[PDB]
Formats: structure tokens, C-alpha cells, sequence
């Protein structure tokens, strides 16, 4: 159900960008800007694994099921689980 | 409540001729009700949901 | 480039408020409903004054289509003639009256520019001309031309009409029949939509405020009679199925302050009744 | 006095029989026999296709 | 205006309540008038906004 | 729609009459302010 | 782009309830801070499921709240959705946005928890059509459908009942015609008590919202056309109604038993609200109205007794005025009263289970959630008594 899924996901206030990227790296399906994203979640794919590893090879028992992104510029509150990582930026307020 | 206990011995002349500015209030009250009777019909069933 | 201009017409409501409500308001009591837009005119929409101008009845509207209509206008006034069909007695009755307008109104004001008749007649016989080509035979029309285009509003009703009146085709066949005929008489071409429905608006309007469109008869309720699509054929097969060979009849078909007394007359009749 | 004329009145206001009138004759005079039919709850009722 | 419009069918009300001759031709004739009066004030408020 | 007698009331005609001219004399002012 | 291989890949199966824990975690991490007593609790409605649903009953949430059906019966104010509205709520997070939407194939009316289950809904329509739905996932088909013979119904199920434990899982549904069937909780195909309310006048009862004792009692109190508190059992020597106390007039719209024991005794009492323009106190010795209430202006529909304080009854009525009265404490006078938006006629009012606090439900779409912080652990059976006493030394002369 892409509906009520890309519905909530877009249509959330001050959602800038998804990146739903899949163990691909690639953000072919989100609202960030594909052209500029798709090699930044790539990039950030490698470094989220070597998170994973780090997060979860130091303390095993704790996996990342909320990332919240707390910048100094972007609310980027990634939703993450065992299978994606949602990065998404959002507007701040 | 209070008219209610005694609404028979409102006759008798030491009972008669000694509660009717009280009466006066509750027929304002009394009035009152009716005027707001007056306006809940003015706003009909069918008018209403 | 420059502006646009449209002039909406209709009858006892039918969708006319409702109709520029979807064009893309605060009440109607006087005529004249202004429309200021940002039409994209195949390129791009730079707040362009397409002014549509709403305009029902009869009762002194011509003050109103003075502020509307003027000398520099008549080319592209897409003229909208709003007829539903929910009371097809009255219809019949609106389109005529409409039309009489339409007639008396291009014999009141549009007649003294005398460069409007080899312009605008040949606009006319240019418009209804190229109208059946590049869309998708003989379309009769009347000695009247203007941008017609009739668009016939508050169609979302034709199960209200076999409720009430219809209960079979021959009212979605008929009144199809006749008004078609009427319409292409008119030089216009039989549209029609209803509330947010029968989309087929945009394609000819926005060919003519200078994405084409297709024709079907099967419908015959939901009748989409584009550009030149209007003949006296199909109307035939319409109006002669169960109903009269050609009717004008099945028109009719479908179509306490007491008293006071006195005085000194009742004591006087009281006493001449005393007998 | 006043106040009694005044509920008589207003009581007089809610014979209402218009509605109530127009319900009763309707139902009586239409449905007076509308439900005759004794066929079966299966019927027959098609069109030209 | 618009509350008097309202004390206009008050006053209906008011004939409600009991027996009249040309209640509806009081009434509506007046409303006539009101009209009229609504065609002075229509024209003065017209002008005016 | 009305469970009453007040038949003989002011008119079923006059109310929302006044209110659409001025809805129409308000539209010309509002909307063709720009 | 084109992503078939990965609507299949992104878009799975297990993946549609994560992307439902993603929209639902970021929309609530929404509340997200700088990255550098009548007190009216809250309020619910949504645009576009509740947007005028004239509805009569719901499935509030007194047991885990936060989340409560508002089983709508769906109005045609949006024909182009699925014709059946069933909407629980998010008070947690305070959002009205369609988010928990719930819908079936048929007016939704009053679909009610099932038997032992959060997730799994039990629910009849119009004509009879008890729906289900188990939502171990986040779906929202109607996965039953009862079959709708002579013997099932065609009529409004009025309120539902829920009878036993994991032994008995007995389902009470009723039409306007009283039939009742006692639908087991598993399968869907034979209800088990599917008989007639047969009662001494009358046998095809045309009941009107009943009401369920506490204590898993079967000496029900069947609302009526006309008050007629219909007292009995489902079983037993009196299978059918035994009898109608009342004195209570119209279609009751609202009827409950005994509330929570705060420090009282079991206060074997109930009462009524409906078209008398008013509650009528009741118990299990009367035959009569124990205590009529005010008779207020309109149409006084629902009624609930608290669970805090189980002396105190709230109300609301055809002018949207809810009224909670302690006799106890305030006997001429409602305890605390507030009305609705406008004066419109609503149809439910329910306690929250933790007190203190309720939700009460318009008939048109929107649940207000009013606030009253005024009761404590106090011994209210010293008061119960006494007052019982003194009704019983008023009504002589």
C-alpha cells in the first residue's frame, strides 16, 4: 500500500526529504532530490553499515529502530528498523 | 420544594396574606420558564436536527 | 499576448454559479459575476484578465453585459449556454429563451460594427467551419455567429430523471435530439458537465482562447458532442425510437384572502335582516 | 390570570396537525393497499438489453 | 432589520394566538409595504456600499 | 419543514433575496480590488 | 522511476507494517522541540471520516484508552469512500488526521471490541450484518460476514453483547424486532440463544439501545420503544422477558447499570435517558422510577455512570448540554455541567475508565472529551444510604 504509506510519508508538515534506502543505496523511491541524494544515501549507506556494525558489535543487543537527527541546521529523524534507514530531512520550527 | 410541602396551606389567612412576595419572585421565575418554553417551540422539531 | 473574455449564460440556476465555481464567490442576486484569472494560453499564465462574466435571466441584464461585453471583446467570447435537465419542460423553454436573447442581443449591439461582417462572419464561417475538422458533416446552423459553444451544467441528475420522469431513454434521447439540433443550429456544439464531472471543458476552450478530444452517441445522457460533431442523424435514430416518427409532442408529455366587516353597514344590514 | 392565558395559549400552539395531518392522510390514502403484492420477494424487472 | 423581520413573524405569532379576519392579507400586505420599504432602504443601501 | 401554524408569516421570498444583491455588490468590490 | 521490482522488493509484505511504524514514528516525532472541576480534557473529529456522520453509538475505550473506535455509521457525506466508517483515535498523541481509518461495505453501527481482543472488532450494520476485523497487521477488510436468513436479522443491531470468558464467548445481537442471537465469538455461521424476546405484551419488542449488567449478570434491562424497561434473562425458567418495569417514555437512548464500587455497596440500581426529555433513577425493587430527573429542555439521549465515584450519572441531551449529577452531593443540581458546541441533539456519553475525565460523543462526527477533577477516595456509602433514605421519606405524605 504505496498510498497511505507515501501519503504519511510526503505528506507529514515540514517534510523536506525521505531516503528510504534499501540495502541498494539507492533513494530511487523518496521525496528527496534523486539527483543529489542518490550518491549522498550511497555514501551514507557505507557509513550507516559501518554505524550498524559499531552500534551493534559493541553492545549487541541494541539495534537502531529511530535515528533523530537533532542538526544544527536539519531535523533529519530517520526511521530506521533492521531492513531501511528513512533519512529524512525536515523543516525545523 | 419549600411551596411544595405546604401547597394546601396556602389559604388560611396568616398563610394568605403572608408569602406573596415570595410567590411574586417564583412567578418571575415561573414567567421566565415560560418565555424559554416560547423559545424552544419557536425552534420546531423538523427545523431542528 | 493579450486578455481573454467569457460570457456564461443560463436559466433558472441549472448550474451556473456552481458552474463558475468550478471554472477552475459570494452570493447572486444581481447579475454579472466577474472572473479574474492567470489563463495558460498554451504557454504559460502571467495573471491574465480572462474576465468571465455570469448572467442569468431576463430582467434588465443588459447593464450588466455593458460592463461585460464591448467593442474589442466579440472575437473569442466563448458564450456559455447553461440549460440542465432535471425540469426538461423548462429547458426547452430556457434554450429558446436563451436563444432569443442570443439573436436580439447580436441584433442590438453587435450589429452597428460594419467590419464585423466580412471579420466576423468569416470568424463565424471559419469556427463552425474548421469546428468538425481536427477534432475526433452539414452542421445547419442559423444567420447568427458568435464563439458559441454551449455548455449544458447540472447533468449529474439523469438517475433523478428516470425517478421522476424518465424510467427508460426516451428523455435521454429526445430532448438529446432536439436541443443537438438546436445547438448546432446555433453554429456551437453540445457539451455538457455537472458538478466536478464530465470533463471535456478545458479542450475546446482552451483551443479557442488562443488537447483534442474524441466523439461518442452511446452515452446519450453524459452527451459529449465536441467540435463539428453535431448532425441530423444520430439525433434521427434518437427521437424515433418508442417515442412519434420526428415528436413535438413528448414536450407536453413531460411538461385564501377571506373578507373584513364594518359597523355601521353590518348594524344597518342587521337591521334590514331582522324581518 | 396573565401567565394562564399565556400557557393556554402556548399549549393551543402545539397542535401542530399540518405535518402530523399530512403524514396520516398520506400513509392512509397511499399505502391503503400498497402492500398486496403476495408473487414472492423474487421478482422480475429488466430493461431493453 | 433583520430582527424586526423577525418581530414581523412575531407578531404572526401573535395573530397565531388567536381569531382574525385577513390575517394573511394583514400580514402579507404589510409585507408588501415592507417591501416597499425595503425598496427605499434597498435603493439608499445599494447606492451607499 | 416546520411544526408550527405560522403559515401567514412575512414571506418565503424576502430573506435570502436582500442578502444575494449584497453578496454580488460585495463580490464586484472584493474581488476586483487587486 | 520505474520501480515494479521494487514495489515487490520496497512495497512487501512485512515492509507495509514497517513503513507503518515509519509514518507513524516520524508523524510523532512531529512533537519534535528546537534543534538550536470542568476543564474540557480534549476533543477528536476528523475532516473526511467524521465530516457529518450521523451516528447513535461508537466503541469507546474505558479499558486501555487512547485508542477508541468511532465505528460511524458512515453518511453519504462521502460516497466516494468505502461506505462504512471505523475510526480509533490517537488521544496519546492528540491528532485527528486520518491516520487509524477503519472502514467496511455497509453502515457501520455500533461496532463494538470483540470478546478477548484489542484488534479483533465485532460489528452488525443496517441490515444485520455483524462485520469483523482482525488487526494483528494494520488492515482494514471486513474478514466476516454473517448471512442474513430469516432467522439472522435485517434491523439496526442495537448494542451488542459480549456474555462469559474464554469458555463462553456468547455474542447478543438484536434487531428492531428484538430477536436476539447469540452469535459464538468464533464462528460466525450458528448463534447459539437465536430466539424472541417473548414477553407478556408485545412478543416482538422493539428494543431501543439496551443495557448489559455488571457482574456478568443475564437479568438484562432492555431499552424500549416507549421507556419499557424490559427486566430479564436470556435463560433459565424465563427465557424470554419476564417483565417490563417502567414509567420512563420513548425510545431509550441511553440505559446503564451499576457503576465501579468506589466504597459503596453493590447498588443493585440503573437508570434511563431518553425522548421524556429526561433520566429516570431505577433499581431492582421498583416497577416504577426510582427518581425522575430533570426534565430538561430536549431530547435527553445518553447517560453513563462514573466509575470513580459510582454515585455520580452524566448526561447530555437534543440541545448538547451534558449534565453529570451526584445526588449525594448535589441532588437539585448537577454536579458539573457543560454544553457542547452550539445546542445540537448528540447520542452518546461514556466515562473513562480511569474517572475524572470523559468522552462524549455527538451524533454528527466530532467527540468532545470534557474534564473534571473534583472526586477523591472518599466512603460514599454513608451518603448512599442516606439518601436512599431520604427519597424513601419524600415520596410519603
Amino acid at each position: 500500500e504505496v498510498e497511505e504509506t507515501l501519503k504519511r510519508l510526503q505528506s507529514q508538515k515540514g517534510v523536506q526529504g525521505i531516503i528510504v534506502v534499501n540495502t541498494e543505496g539507492i533513494p530511487i523511491k523518496s521525496t528527496m532530490d534523486n539527483p543529489t541524494t542518490t550518491q549522498y544515501a550511497s555514501l551514507m549507506h557505507s557509513f550507516i553499515l559501518k554505524a550498524r556494525s559499531t552500534v551493534r558489535d559493541i553492545d549487541p543487543q541494541n539495534d537502531l529502530t529511530f535515528l533523530r537527527i537533532r542538526s544544527k541546521k536539519n531535523e533529519i529523524m530517520v526511521a530506521p528498523d533492521k531492513d531501511y534507514f528513512l533519512i529524512v530531512i525536515q523543516n525545523p520550527t | 420544594r419549600i411551596f411544595s410541602r405546604f401547597n394546601a396551606l396556602f389559604v388560611r389567612p396568616h398563610i394568605r396574606g403572608a408569602i406573596r412576595e415570595y410567590q411574586t419572585q417564583l412567578i418571575q421565575r415561573v414567567k421566565d420558564d415560560i418565555e424559554s418554553l416560547h423559545d424552544k417551540f419557536k425552534v420546531q422539531y423538523p427545523q431542528s436536527q | 499576448p493579450s486578455g481573454k473574455n467569457i460570457l456564461v449564460f443560463g436559466e433558472d440556476g441549472s448550474g451556473k454559479t456552481t458552474l463558475m465555481t468550478k471554472l477552475q464567490h459570494g452570493k447572486k442576486g444581481r447579475g454579472l459575476e466577474y472572473l479574474y484569472l492567470s489563463v495558460h494560453d498554451e504557454d504559460r499564465d502571467d495573471h491574465t484578465r480572462c474576465n468571465v462574466w455570469i448572467l442569468d435571466g431576463d430582467l434588465y441584464h443588459k447593464g450588466l453585459l455593458k460592463f461585460a461585453v464591448s467593442a474589442e471583446s466579440l472575437p473569442e467570447t466563448l458564450v456559455i449556454f447553461v440549460a440542465d435537465m432535471s425540469r426538461p419542460w423548462t429547458v426547452m423553454e430556457s434554450l429558446q429563451k436563451w436563444a432569443s436573447v442570443l439573436r436580439e442581443h447580436i441584433d442590438k449591439m453587435k450589429i452597428p460594427p460594419e467590419k464585423m461582417r466580412e471579420l466576423e462572419r468569416k470568424f463565424v464561417k471559419d469556427f463552425q467551419d474548421y469546428m468538425e475538422p481536427e477534432e475526433g458533416d452539414n452542421v445547419l446552423t442559423h444567420n447568427l455567429g458568435i464563439p458559441v459553444l454551449v455548455v449544458c451544467t447540472k447533468c449529474d441528475a439523469v438517475s433523478v430523471l428516470e425517478k421522476e420522469h424518465d424510467y427508460r431513454d426516451e428523455h435521454l434521447d429526445f430532448i438529446q435530439s432536439h436541443l443537438r439540433r438546436f445547438c448546432l443550429q446555433y453554429g456551437a456544439a453540445l457539451i455538457y458537465t455537472s458538478v466536478k464531472e464530465e470533463k471535456n471543458l478545458d479542450l475546446l476552450y482552451k483551443y479557442i482562447v488562443h488537447f483534442t478530444t474524441p466523439a461518442l452517441v452511446v452515452e446519450k445522457d453524459a452527451v459529449f458532442i465536441p467540435a463539428g460533431w453535431d448532425n441530423e442523424k444520430k439525433i434521427a435514430i434518437l427521437h424515433e425510437n418508442f417515442t412519434t416518427v420526428k415528436p413535438e409532442d413528448a414536450y407536453e408529455d413531460f411538461i385564501l384572502a377571506a373578507e373584513d366587516e364594518q359597523v355601521f353597514l353590518m348594524k344597518q344590514q342587521s337591521l334590514l335582516a331582522k324581518q | 390570570q396573565k401567565l394562564k392565558q399565556d400557557g393556554d395559549s402556548f399549549r393551543m400552539k402545539l397542535n401542530t396537525q399540518e405535518i402530523f395531518d399530512d403524514w396520516a392522510r398520506k400513509v392512509q390514502q397511499r399505502n391503503l393497499g400498497v402492500s398486496g403484492r403476495i408473487f414472492t420477494i423474487e421478482s422480475t424487472r429488466v430493461r431493453g438489453r | 432589520f433583520s430582527e424586526i423581520l423577525n418581530r414581523v413573524q412575531k407578531a404572526v405569532d401573535d395573530l397565531n394566538l388567536h381569531s382574525y379576519s385577513n390575517l394573511p392579507i394583514w400580514v402579507n400586505k404589510l409585507d408588501m409595504e415592507i417591501e416597499r420599504i425595503l425598496g427605499v432602504r434597498l435603493q439608499a443601501g445599494l447606492r451607499a456600499w | 419543514r416546520n411544526a408550527l401554524t405560522r403559515m401567514p408569516d412575512g414571506p418565503v421570498a424576502l430573506e435570502e433575496s436582500y442578502s444575494a444583491v449584497m453578496g454580488i455588490v460585495s463580490e464586484v468590490e472584493q474581488y476586483v480590488k487587486v | 522511476l520505474t520501480e515494479e521490482e521494487k514495489q515487490q522488493i520496497l512495497h512487501s509484505e512485512e515492509f507495509l507494517s514497517f513503513f507503518d511504524h515509519s509514518t507513524r514514528i516520524v508523524e510523532r516525532a512531529l512533537s519534535e522541540q528546537i534543534n538550536i472541576k470542568l476543564s474540557l480534557n480534549r476533543q477528536f473529529f476528523d475532516e473526511r471520516w467524521s465530516k457529518h456522520r450521523v451516528v447513535s453509538c461508537l466503541d469507546w475505550s474505558s479499558q486501555y484508552p487512547e485508542l477508541l473506535v468511532a465505528s460511524y455509521n458512515n453518511n453519504e457525506d462521502a460516497p466516494h469512500e468505502p461506505d462504512g466508517v471505523a475510526l480509533v483515535w490517537n488521544m496519546k498523541y492528540k491528532k485527528t488526521t486520518p491516520e487509524y481509518v477503519f472502514h467496511c461495505q455497509s453502515a457501520v453501527m455500533s461496532a463494538t471490541f470483540a470478546k478477548f481482543h484489542p484488534n479483533l472488532v465485532v460489528g452488525g450494520t443496517y441490515s444485520g450484518q455483524i462485520v469483523l476485523w482482525d488487526n494483528r497487521s494494520n488492515k482494514r477488510t471486513p474478514v466476516q460476514r454473517t448471512p442474513l436468513s430469516a432467522a439472522a436479522h435485517t434491523h439496526p443491531v442495537y448494542c451488542v453483547n459480549v456474555v462469559g470468558t474464554q469458555n463462553a464467548h456468547n455474542l447478543i445481537s438484536i434487531s428492531t424486532d428484538g430477536k436476539i442471537c447469540s452469535w459464538s465469538l468464533d464462528m460466525l455461521s450458528h448463534p447459539q440463544d437465536s430466539m424472541e424476546l417473548v414477553h407478556k405484551q408485545s412478543k416482538a419488542v422493539a428494543v431501543t439501545s439496551m443495557s448489559f449488567p455488571v457482574g456478568d449478570v443475564n437479568n438484562f434491562v432492555v431499552g424500549s420503544e416507549e421507556g419499557s424497561v424490559y427486566t430479564a434473562c436470556r435463560h433459565g425458567s424465563k427465557a424470554g422477558i419476564s417483565e417490563m418495569f417502567e414509567g420512563h417514555q420513548g425510545p431509550i437512548t441511553g440505559i446503564h447499570c451499576h457503576a465501579a464500587v468506589g466504597a459503596v455497596d453493590f447498588s443493585h440500581l440503573f437508570v434511563t435517558s431518553s425522548f421524556d426529555w429526561t433520566v429516570k433513577l431505577w433499581s431492582t425493587k421498583n416497577n416504577k422510577p426510582l427518581y425522575s430527573f430533570e426534565d430538561n429542555a430536549g431530547y435527553v439521549y445518553d447517560v453513563m455512570w462514573s466509575p470513580t465515584h459510582p454515585a455520580l450519572f452524566a448526561c447530555v441531551d437534543g440541545m448538547g448540554r451534558l449534565d453529570l449529577w451526584n445526588l449525594n452531593n448535589d441532588t437539585e443540581v448537577p454536579t458539573a455541567s457543560i454544553s457542547v458546541e452550539g445546542n445540537p441533539a448528540l447520542n452518546r456519553v461514556r466515562w473513562t475508565h480511569s474517572g475524572r475525565e470523559i468522552a462524549v460523543g455527538d451524533s454528527e462526527g466530532q467527540i468532545v472529551i470534557y474534564d473534571v477533577g473534583e472526586q477523591i477516595a472518599v466512603p460514599r456509602n454513608d451518603e448512599w444510604a442516606r439518601f436512599g433514605r431520604t427519597l424513601a421519606e419524600i415520596n410519603a405524605n
